[PDB]
């Protein structure tokens, strides 16, 4: 899953 | 509130006992009281303040995620009809992560963004309705969702002028507000190609500028690097 | 309660939706709101209700032990006098467990244990009695410590003489309630004796009746076994 | 840690 922060 | 009664010392230690507890609708809690006192906040308050509500809201949403999924199985062809149920609770899950964004926003509009000068708090900030409003564009469905997109994007945008402005392409919060814009970009504005050259442009400027850092800032920006590395390939 | 307009059929539905969605809260409010419908509970359901309360107190009780590790080395020789936050913070967090703890024992006293009659019933909601007394004794420090510790005693031991009487060596209630009664004796009872004593007799029987199973009842009973095994391990 | 179920 594409990475947030 | 219910924190009223807490001093702002005390509350801002005990959101620091409940990271440590994992317990993090208190330490949400806590740091929503911390906010409250009017106050502003120093860069490890801010910090404790978005871990709170970013793991809150993160579980709500990874709930929301598995109901919807199964909601959207119960509608396709050949599904039995199991009734109002998977709806009824998807929309309870979504309702609460509503909420939940409801509130940060409100924090952020009252009154930690008018009070926020320096770049490190007013980026950050702005990050974070960045954030929140996203969270509420990946559950809207209705005749404001388009004005909550743009919400979302008005809020990175300043947030990104700012930034490119008064920041090194190193700071890891310009590195996280790239990251995410650039994934509100990909799945929320339907604009992949904006998402890809926003995340190679950020990891490239940063490459190029990390010549400057110590070694602990350093370690510090090239793990966001990672994270924008990983959308490329993901995404290419 | 919240839930009494809501249909039996419709709570436990959800409370299925909650547990694939690991929103433990939501599952003991849907499993609650099904027992106050006044219906006995299948063996699926009874399994649904302990899973939901388990993941809640294991949640509250793992936060516990953080807060209270962080205020004893806050009373050690040398230790800077940092307030009475940690003390307060443990306190709430205590007391919320206690309420949930209260909450189970309501349920299975009003009125699951008295209508059931059957041993795979009365055996799990007696066990169910004494993990919740055990769970209060683990925090209790007061004039009614003994007695609590003694309902969970009790509890168990009412379970234990059912289940061997009524079950084969092998069911997995009854080889989880000795696992739980082994680890009351070990930690609660100051009976390490009697923890290893019960662990290793119950598996030995458990491992003889093997024989009788099918591969699906094999596979279920030797899970728990193992556990105890682990137990024993880690004792010896 | 020891294990209950
Ligand atoms: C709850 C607070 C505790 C646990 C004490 O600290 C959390 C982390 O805060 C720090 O990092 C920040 C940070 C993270 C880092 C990527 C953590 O990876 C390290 C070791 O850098 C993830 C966190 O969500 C947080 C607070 C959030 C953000 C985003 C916030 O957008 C509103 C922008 C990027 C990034 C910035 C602010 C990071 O600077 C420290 O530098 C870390 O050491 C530390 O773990
Ligand atoms: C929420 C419900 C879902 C996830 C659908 O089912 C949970 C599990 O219920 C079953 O096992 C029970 C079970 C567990 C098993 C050890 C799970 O390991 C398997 C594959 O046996 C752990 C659970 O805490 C539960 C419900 C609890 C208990 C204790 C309850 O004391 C009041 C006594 C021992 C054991 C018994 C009852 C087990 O029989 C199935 O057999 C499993 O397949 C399934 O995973
Ligand atoms: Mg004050
Ligand atoms: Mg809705
Ligand atoms: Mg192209
Ligand atoms: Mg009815
Ligand atoms: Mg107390
Ligand atoms: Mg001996």
């Amino acid at each position: 899953r594409r990475a947030t922060v | 509130g219910a924190m009223g009664s807490m001093e702002r010392a005390s509350l801002i230690q005990k959101a620091k006992l409940a990271e440590q507890a994992e317990r993090y609708e208190d330490m949400a809690a806590f740091m929503k009281g911390a906010v409250e006192k009017g106050e502003e906040l120093s860069c490890e308050e801010r910090n404790l303040l978005s871990v709170a509500y970013k793991n809150v809201v993160g579980g709500q949403r990874a709930a929301w995620r598995v109901l919807s999924s199964i909601e959207q199985k119960s509608n396709e062809e050949g599904s039995e009809e199991k009734g109002p149920e998977v709806r009824e609770y998807r929309e309870k899950v979504e309702t609460e992560l509503q909420g939940v964004c409801d509130t940060v926003l409100g924090l952020l509009d009252s009154h930690l963004i008018k009070e926020a000068g320096d770049a490190e708090s007013r980026v950050f900030y702005l990050k974070m309705k960045g954030d929140y409003y996203r969270y509420l564009a990946e559950v809207a469905t209705g005749d404001d969702k388009k004005r909550i997109i743009d919400s979302a994007r008005s809020a990175y945008q300043e947030a990104m002028d700012i930034s490119k402005k008064e920041m090194p392409p190193t700071n890891p919060i310009r590195l996280g507000l790239a990251l995410n814009f650039s994934v509100f970009h990909y799945e929320i504005a339907n604009s992949p190609e904006e998402a890809i050259s926003l995340a190679k442009t950020t990891f490239d400027e940063a490459m190029a500028d990390l010549h400057t850092l110590s070694e602990d800032s350093y370690k510090d920006s090239t793990l966001i690097m990672q994270l924008l590395r990983d959308n490329l390939t993901l995404w290419t």
